[PDB]
């Protein structure tokens, strides 16, 4: 749900170490960039997104 | 070092009832088995009784006559006799194993007091 | 997580680290020794008087 | 004197119980054993049932037990139990039993009334541990003596207690009977219990040998009635529901605790030696499974260890510095070799 002014937050997973991509918003495009860690869990119980 | 020391016993007609001590003194500050041992002349050592915390152990010829009291406040072992029988005649020693020292440098595990000498007249 | 650190031997003062991780938010540590004991094995030989 | 031994028991009264095997199938028994316990040498067992034993509805051998409600006596020699092949009843006192029969893995405890048979069978696992180093199955008739651990032939008071509990609300349908209109419920004399019901709306009703009707009930089966003890405490089984409040007024003692004793144990045939240059044979003919333990008496010792049940032939080199060895339970033999 898109705001007047407001600030939406999104939740996503990714491959990458050195994430980078361009995101798609209903009429444009935006560059998100960061640097992603090891999680801690070795052995999880849920399937890869 | 620690050391035990017995008291009591003595001379004393068929049937009499007798107090047998054993105390301990030194570097100690809980302990864990109190044990007593009856050696006959002639004859290789045995045990008597076994007390350590609320239990308390009894050989076959010797149930319902002698009693085992252990004061771990003072460290301090009582056999209560009663009823006694000619066989009975051999020297007791007391023991004490599993000491713990109080940091209290360890040392020898079990100790020995010189023991006491009983003896009943038919 | 393994962390290894070393504390000088005195007491009095206090002493305050850092755990860090690259993806999480660093974890203080705080520590105060109160009294140090160095207790030796002693054993009695014999005793003496008048 | 043993009255005063007896007197903790006395403050007691044998309980109901689920067993989950009677003769038809689960059901619930007098007999049903919570516990056992086989850690003795030479076979001594101990049972944990939920009768008792030497007090009378103070008499030697009886069994004192409950039925549905009512206590009922038995001489001791009519009960049996067995696992594999028939056991053998040494004594009894208060909720243990001390049995002495061999290995298995089930225990199964019966009777028989003058026309119905009680029983149930728990499997428990129970153990024989043979003395030493000689395996058997029956301890033999002579060999040579030992000290192992073997549970004590009678009461005292050691240092070991158990709990009671104040006994829970125990429901019987028996007392609650059809009127023509109304619930009847006869309470037995002397004794109090506590009638719940829904009937209507909620209902609740202590009668103390009051035979009471309540209106507004016209079918049996929509309430309970109870019945309530004071005295007469139970163990703390896992088979009852508990009181209300703090459930605790004393402990007891446990007899039959462990003890230590001589023992006898079996003595292995002599093996018969043959020496040559530096070297043993030991013609060897066992009656039963035996170890062989073998030492050298150098900085390493290759000690060696074995379990034989058949004849067999081995042969062992010897150096000046010495050979050392135990088979079965006699004293060790060391040998020590000589330039020739």
């Amino acid at each position: 749900e898109l705001t007047e002014q407001g600030s939406a937050t999104i939740h996503f997973s990714t491959a990458n170490i050195h994430p980078e991509f361009r995101l798609q918003i209903c009429t444009s495009y935006v560059t998100c960039k960061g640097d992603c860690h090891p999680p801690k869990d070795h052995i999880v119980t849920h399937p890869q997104y | 070092e620690v050391q035990l020391q017995a008291s009591g016993g003595g001379l004393v007609q068929a049937g009499g009832s007798l107090r047998l001590s054993c105390a301990a003194s030194g570097s100690i500050v809980s302990i864990n088995v109190m044990a007593w041992y009856r050696q006959s002349p002639g004859k290789e050592r045995e045990l008597v009784a076994k007390s350590s915390g609320p239990f308390t152990l009894y050989a076959d010829s010797v149930k319902g006559r002698f009693t085992i009291s252990n004061d771990a406040a003072k460290n301090t072992v009582d056999l209560q006799m009663n009823s006694l029988k000619p066989e009975d005649t051999a020297v007791y020693y007391c023991n004490a194993e599993g000491l713990r020292y109080p940091s209290g440098t360890y040392g020898p595990s079990a100790v020995w007091g010189q023991g006491t000498q009983v003896t009943v007249s038919s | 997580y393994e962390h290894a650190t070393t504390m000088p031997s005195q007491a009095g003062i206090s002493y305050n680290t850092i755990v860090n991780r690259a993806g999480y938010a660093p974890l203080p540590i705080s520590i105060t020794p109160t009294k140090i004991k160095l207790i030796p094995t002693v054993n009695l030989e014999y005793v003496t008087c008048h | 004197s043993t009255e005063e031994l007896f007197n903790e028991y006395k403050l007691t009264r044998p309980y109901m119980a689920r067993c989950i095997r009677c003769a038809v199938g689960s059901c619930h028994s007098p007999i049903a054993i919570e516990a056992v316990k086989s850690d003795g040498h030479d076979g001594y067992v101990r049972l944990q049932t939920s009768s008792q034993y030497g007090l009378d509805s103070l008499k030697g051998r009886t069994m004192r037990y409950d039925m549905h409600g009512t206590i009922k006596e038995i001489p001791l020699h009519q009960v049996s139990l067995y696992t594999s092949r028939p056991c053998h009843i040494v004594d009894g006192h208060g909720y243990f039993l001390l049995a002495r029969c061999p290995a298995g893995d089930s225990i199964t405890m019966e009777f028989k009334k003058d026309s119905v048979r009680h029983s149930c069978s728990v499997p428990y696992e129970v153990k024989f541990n043979p003395v030493g180093r000689e395996l058997y199955t029956h301890p033999p008739e002579h060999g040579v003596e030992q000290a192992c651990q073997v549970y004590a032939h009678d009461a005292q008071n050691r240092g070991a207690y158990v709990e009671m509990h104040l006994p829970g609300s125990e429901v019987d349908s028996s007392l609650v009977s059809l009127s023509g209109s109304s619930v009847t419920v006869t309470p037995p004399d002397g004794t109090s219990a506590l009638v719940e019901c829904e009937c209507g709306g909620t209902k609740i009703s202590e009668t103390i040998n009051k035979t009471k009707q309540f209106s507004q009930c016209t079918k049996k089966e929509q309430c309970r009635a109870y019945r309530l003890q004071n005295d007469k405490w139970v163990y703390n089984s896992d088979k009852l529901p508990k009181a209300a409040g703090a459930t605790l007024k004393g402990k007891l003692h446990v007899p039959f605790l462990l003890a230590d004793g001589k023992c006898t144990v079996p003595l292995a045939p002599e093996p018969m030696i043959t020496f040559g240059f530096r070297s043993v044979s030991l013609k060897l003919h066992p009656k039963n499974p035996t170890y062989l333990i073998t030492r050298q008496l150098a900085d390493e010792p290759h000690y060696t260890h074995e379990l034989i049940s058949e004849p067999a032939v081995r042969n062992f080199t010897v150096t000046e510095k010495g050979w050392e060895f135990v088979w079965g339970n006699h004293p060790p033999k060391r040998f020590w070799a000589q330039e020739t």
